[PDB]
């Protein structure tokens, strides 16, 4: 019925505690935006 | 000496707010994670 709930931060997942690696991401757009809002859904309708 | 090494940044951080048009009132969450700042 319900499948552990995961959120993972693709910001500091990618780079962590690098501000360079932050800016490369960033230079790729929203990739981890898109990311985060995946997981944020699989939680919602989880939790639905 | 053996040390260990433990990264920071526990947990995240939410946001609970109501209606734009209710109240400006917020109320924060940290997820897994005890009260230690605050």
């Amino acid at each position: 019925v319900s499948m552990t709930k995961t959120s993972v931060d693709c910001t500091m997942y990618i780079c962590g505690d690098s501000t360079e690696c932050s800016n490369l991401l960033l230079q790729y757009g929203s990739f981890c935006t898109q990311l985060n809002r995946a997981l944020t859904g699989i939680a919602v309708e989880q939790d639905k | 000496e053996i040390l260990d090494i433990t990264p920071c940044s526990f947990g995240g951080v939410s946001v609970i707010t109501p209606g734009t048009n209710t109240s400006n009132q917020v109320a924060v969450l940290y997820q897994d994670v005890n009260c230690t700042e605050v």
